[PDB]
RNA sequence: GGUGAAAUUCUUGGAUUUAUUGAAGACUAACUACUGCGAAAGCAUUUGCCAAGGACGUUUUCAUUAAUCAAGAACGAAAGUUAGGGGAUCGAAGAUGAUCAGAUACCGUCGUAGUCUUAACCAUAAACUAUGCCGACUAGGGAUCGGGUGGUGUUUUUAAUGACCCACUCGGCACCUUACGAGAAAUCAAAGUCUUUGGGUUCUGGGGGGAGUAUGGUCGCAAGGCUGAAACUUAAAGGAAUUG
C-alpha cells in the first residue's frame, strides 16, 4: 500500500538545497521511481514509494541515505555515489571523544587537521579514497568501510598532537598499501 | 527443543476512550498454569506509542504516549494513561544559536489526587523589523516569564480528572494560554509542554477505569 | 493484519546486536549478534557480519508471524561516542530488503545532562 | 570484552541484551559568543534569605580630604601535609595478562592514596596580554554590552509599560583600514608626542658558563619557600627576517 520516510534539513543547508533541487530530484523520480516533495511548512523532505513500478525496498533506503548525506554538507556529486554504488557508509565523531580541550587548544586542533590552504585535509582524501567535512567540533568521513578506518586513525593522531609532517610520512605508506 | 511459542498466547490492547481510535495492537504471554496465572504477568507492562497513530493525524507525530495495563477481561487488556514525551530528533531541531532558551517545571496534584510533574519550554524570537542578529533577553525578563508560566500550570491542574488533563494536552490549548500571558514581556516562539511524568498514584478502583471504557 | 513488533539495534565498535521484541518490550522473540555469524574477532564489527545477522532474524520473525516492525537505533553513548557506527547502518538496510514493513524509526542513544569522568587520563586515548 | 593482532576475566545456577522499580556520590551538556562579572586566583540548574559593587542620573553635601609606595597585612589553580565524615566515577603506587606485529610501537584486568566535604597548614605555574600605576594630547570607520535624552517612527491595546527602528551621549570587552609617528624587524592608537634627549612615582638588568650551587640567616610538622657568593673558565652565546 503505502510507506514513506521524512527527514529534516537544518537551516544553513536549506538554501544550498533549493539551488541544487533541479539536479537532485530526477534520479529519484527516474532511476528509483520514487516520488518526492519538499515541505516548507516543517522544513523537511518526504519520500514516498509508488506501488505501481518500484523494484524493491532497497530503493527507498537508498533515497533516504542520499538526502541524509547532503544535509551533513557533502557535495551533490559526492552524495550521488550513494545511489550508484553499494558499499559506502558514513562515520562520524567529535573531538571531545578523543581528548578534552577547550580554548585556543581546541581551535588549534581543528586548524591542524585542515592545514594551510586545506593541504593536509586534501592529502588524506587522496591517500585514502574518501571525503571529509569538518563542521566545527564534528568530523564526518564518507567512503568504504576499510578506507574509513585508515582515514580515522590518521586524523585522530593529529588531534592528539603529532606534528603534521610526521603524518605525511604515514600517508605515503598507507597509500602504498592500497596500490595492492 | 522447547520452542516456547507453542506455549504463548496473544492479547489485544485497548486504549482509553479519550483517544480517537483504540485498537493498539497485540502482545503475547505464555499460557497460564495453576502455578501462576498469566494475568499477573500482564499487569504493569507499560506500552509506548506515537500519538499520531491514536489520532490519525501526522502533525502529532513528534509526540509519544505511555499506556499502563491495569485490568484484564476477555483477552482484552484495558489500560490507562501514563505519560507524555517528545521525540529526540524534534527537540534538537529547536535549539539554535543567537537566541535564549527558557525552561520551567512544577510538581502538582490533580483533583483525583494523582501527583505529577510537568515541563515547559520556550524560545525568544526576533521582531519582524529587527536588524541586529541575536535576539537575546535580559535575566530580569527570564525570571518574570518563568514565574508567569509556573502559575498557569498549577491552575490548569486541579482539572477534575487526570482524563480531563489529557483532553487539554491533545488540542494543545495551553500553549496558546501561555502565549497570551507573556505577550507583554517578550516575543516568544515554539512554546511547548515538553514532558509529563507521573510520580505517585491513588488507591486503585475499577470503577473509574471501567468508566473510561465500555 | 500487520501485527507490529519492535526491533532494537545496538551498534558499537567491536560488535553489533540485533534484537526484536513484542510491543511491550518484555517478551523477546529473537536476538543473535554479529559475533555469532563469523569466525574471528577482528571481523565481529564488520558490516558484512551485520547483514548476515539481520537476514537471520527476519526469517524467524516471519515464522512466528510478525510482519511489521518499529526500529530503535542505539549507539553506546554515555561518555562514549553518540552516533551509530556503520555496522548499525548496514543492519538497517538489510532489514528493509527482507520484506518486513518498517514502521517509524527513532534514535534513542543515551545522553548525559553532564557526565562523570571519561576514561583514559589527561593526555587522551585513541577512540 | 578489548586490540594493529591476542591473552588474563565473566557465563547454561543464564553472562552480554530487554522490561518495571530503588539507592548513593559526583557533575551542571546543547543554548555558549572575537558576549558578562570579579583585586587576582576564578565564576554557568530553580527558588528564598543575608550583606556588598561598578556605570549612569543629579541646579544635594564636605572642601584638598590626593598619587605612588621600604616596613607591616588580607587573598592566592593543581599537587602535597594532620584529624573527622563520605567513598558512584576515574585512578601516581601495587598486584597482574601479551611479548607477536613498524601507521594503529605501548596495549588489557583489578585497585590503595587521591578525586568531594569540615577544621588547621603550605605560598608555588608558560600565576602570560610573555607589555607597572596615575594624568594630558595626537585618526578614519561600523559593530556590540550597561545607563540616559529626543522622534509627528513600527508593534503589543482603545494609555502607561515592554519589544523593535532612527539620531545623540557617558562608560566597557574587542575588531577593520591607515602611519603624519616609531622600530633590528615581525609589527604597534601606543610599542607615538626622544640626540630637537626633563609631567609624578615604585621595581628590576649590566657578555656566556661555575649557579639558583656553597655558606650564614629566617619561615614551615615535613616536602620545601625567601635572601644569595667567589676561586676558576671562555670569544662568543642571543634576537628578527628572507633566501642558495
Amino acid at each position: 500500500k503505502f510507506e514513506s520516510r521524512k527527514i529534516m534539513v537544518p537551516p544553513h543547508r536549506m538554501t544550498p538545497l533549493r539551488n541544487s533541487w533541479t539536479k537532485i530530484y530526477p534520479p529519484l523520480v527516474e532511476h528509483l521511481k520514487l516520488q518526492v516533495r519538499m515541505n516548507l511548512k516543517t522544513k523537511s523532505v518526504e519520500l514516498r514509494t509508488n506501488p505501481k513500478f518500484t523494484t524493491d525496498p532497497g530503493a527507498l533506503q537508498k533515497g533516504a541515505d542520499f538526502i541524509k548525506a547532503f544535509t551533513l554538507g557533502f557535495d551533490l556529486d559526492d552524495s550521488i555515489a550513494l545511489l550508484r554504488l553499494d558499499d559506502l557508509y558514513i562515520e562520524t565523531f567529535e573531538v571531545k571523544d578523543v581528548k578534552t580541550l577547550t580554548g585556543d587548544h581546541l581551535s588549534r586542533a581543528i586548524g591542524r587537521i585542515a592545514g594551510k590552504d586545506g593541504k593536509t585535509k586534501f592529502a588524506i582524501e587522496n591517500a585514502t579514497r574518501t571525503r571529509i567535512v569538518l563542521a566545527d567540533s564534528k568530523i564526518h568521513i564518507l567512503g568504504g568501510f576499510t578506507h574509513i578506518r585508515m582515514a580515522r586513525e590518521s586524523v585522530v593522531s593529529l588531534i592528539l598532537g603529532s606534528p603534521p609532517g610526521k603524518v605525511y610520512g604515514n600517508l605515503r605508506t598507507v597509500a602504498s598499501r592500497l596500490k595492492e | 527443543v522447547v520452542d516456547p511459542f507453542t506455549r504463548k498466547e496473544w492479547f489485544d490492547i485497548k486504549a482509553p476512550s479519550t483517544f480517537e481510535n483504540r485498537n493498539v495492537g497485540k502482545t503475547l504471554v505464555n499460557k497460564s498454569t495453576g502455578l501462576k496465572s498469566a494475568s499477573d504477568a500482564l499487569k504493569g507492562r507499560v506500552v509506548e506509542v506515537c500519538l499520531a497513530d491514536l489520532q490519525g493525524s501526522e502533525d502529532h507525530s513528534f509526540r509519544k504516549i505511555k499506556l499502563r495495563v491495569d485490568e484484564v477481561q476477555g483477552k482484552n487488556l484495558l489500560t490507562n494513561f501514563h505519560g507524555m514525551d517528545f521525540t529526540t530528533d524534534k527537540l534538537r531541531s529547536m535549539v539554535r544559536k543567537w537566541q535564549t532558551l527558557i525552561e520551567a517545571n512544577v510538581t502538582v496534584k490533580t483533583s483525583d489526587d494523582y501527583v505529577l510533574r510537568i515541563f515547559a519550554i520556550a524560545f525568544t524570537r526576533k521582531q519582524a523589523n529587527q536588524v541586529k542578529r541575536h535576539s537575546y533577553a535580559q535575566s530580569s525578563h527570564i525570571r518574570a516569564i518563568r514565574k508567569v508560566i509556573s502559575e498557569i500550570l498549577t491552575k490548569e491542574v486541579q482539572g477534575s480528572t487526570l482524563a480531563q488533563l489529557t483532553s487539554k494536552l491533545i488540542p494543545e490549548v495551553i500553549n496558546k494560554e501561555i502565549e497570551n500571558a507573556t505577550k507583554d514581556i517578550f516575543p516568544l516562539q515554539n512554546i511547548h509542554v515538553r514532558k509529563v511524568k507521573l510520580l505517585k498514584q491513588p488507591k486503585f478502583d475499577v470503577g473509574a477505569l471501567m468508566a473510561l471504557h465500555g | 493484519s500487520q501485527v507490529f513488533g519492535v526491533a532494537r539495534i545496538y551498534a558499537s565498535f567491536n560488535d553489533t546486536f540485533v534484537h526484536v521484541t513484542d510491543l511491550s518490550g518484555k517478551e523477546t522473540i529473537a536476538r543473535v549478534t554479529g559475533g555469532m555469524k563469523v569466525k574471528a574477532d577482528r571481523d565481529e564489527s564488520s558490516p558484512y557480519a551485520a547483514m548476515l545477522a539481520a537476514q537471520d532474524v527476519a526469517a524467524k520473525c516471519k515464522e512466528v508471524g510478525i510482519t511489521a516492525v518499529h526500529v530503535k537505533i542505539r549507539a553506546t553513548g554515555g561518555t562514549r561516542t553518540k552516533t551509530p557506527g556503520p555496522g548499525g547502518q548496514a543492519a538497517l538496510r538489510a532489514l528493509a530488503r527482507s520484506g518486513l514493513r518498517i514502521g517509524r524509526i527513532e534514535d534513542v542513544t543515551p545522553v548525559p545532562s553532564d557526565s562523570t569522568r571519561k576514561k583514559g587520563g589527561r593526555r587522551g586515548r585513541r577512540l
